[PDB]
């Protein structure tokens, strides 16, 4: 099926790659460390007028 | 300016001839290519890598 026929002659033939290999997905990123100061504005004792 | 070679002049004249009286054996080399490197290519692997 890589020569696209049903009869092949004597000799050596250089075929292709038709086998299918399953794959996964992965992702990596640095360490989240420097958070924003949301507590000071959302958890303040007194809010301005 | 390049020089074609050393200048010469043969003393040509009728009723005159020159005959060698000794010989020399010379061995010379000659190099000729015959074949090159056999190579093959994979289309899909080269074009669309994985
Ligand atoms: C404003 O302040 C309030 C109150 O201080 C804050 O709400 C609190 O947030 C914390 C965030 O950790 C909550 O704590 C959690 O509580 C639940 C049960 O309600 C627990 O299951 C959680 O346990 C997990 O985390 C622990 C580490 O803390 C692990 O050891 C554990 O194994 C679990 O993984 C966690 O303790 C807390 O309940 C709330 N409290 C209230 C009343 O909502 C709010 O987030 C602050 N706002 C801002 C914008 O910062
Ligand atoms: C032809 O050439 C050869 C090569 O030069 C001559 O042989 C030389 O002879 C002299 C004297 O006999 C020697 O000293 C050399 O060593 C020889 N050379 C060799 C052997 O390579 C030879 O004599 C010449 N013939 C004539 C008739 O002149
Ligand atoms: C030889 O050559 C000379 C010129 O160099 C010429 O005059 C003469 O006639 C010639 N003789 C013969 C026999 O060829």
């Amino acid at each position: 099926c890589t020569l696209k026929s049903f009869t092949v002659e004597k000799g050596i033939y250089q075929t292709s790659n038709f086998r299918v290999q399953p794959t996964e997905s992965i992702v990596r990123f640095p360490n989240i460390t420097n958070l924003c100061p949301f507590d000071e504005v959302f958890n303040a004792t007194r809010f301005a007028s | 300016t390049m020089s074609l070679g050393a200048e010469n002049s043969v003393a040509y004249s009728n009723n005159s001839i020159a005959i060698p009286t000794n010989f020399t054996i010379s061995v010379t080399t000659e190099i000729l290519p015959v074949s090159m490197t056999k190579t093959s290519v994979d289309c899909t692997m080269y074009i669309c890598g994985d």
